[PDB]
């Protein structure tokens, strides 16, 4: 259809949505993962060193 | 298993320790027997040799 100023109005909401998700959702939901992986590793290092 | 690796390891070690030393306790008893007998018979043979 016809190009419209909407192209610029939406670039705002886009770029800002990216930050208000990045700064407060992404590192948190990766923290909830990594903090469990750090634990999954310990049980295995236990079992192996205990066999030894 | 990370509890086992102490609770049972130390007991295997202790039992082996105690038996490793009481083997030698019996062996010391045996050398007591031997070095008693070494004199006990030698003196009888002396009392034969000088009666001869």
């Amino acid at each position: 259809m016809n190009l419209n100023a909407t192209i610029l109005g939406q670039a705002i909401a886009f770029v800002l949505f990216v930050l208000f998700a990045m700064k407060y959702v992404w590192p948190p939901l990766m923290a909830a993962i990594e903090k469990r992986q750090k634990e999954i590793a310990d049980g295995l290092a236990s079992a192996e060193r205990a066999h030894k | 298993d990370l509890d086992l690796a102490k609770a049972s390891a130390t007991d295997q070690l202790k039992k082996a320790k105690a038996e490793a030393q009481v083997i030698i306790e019996q062996a010391n008893k045996r050398r007591s027997q031997i070095l008693d007998e070494a004199k006990a018979e030698a003196e009888q043979e002396r009392t034969k040799i000088v009666a001869q």
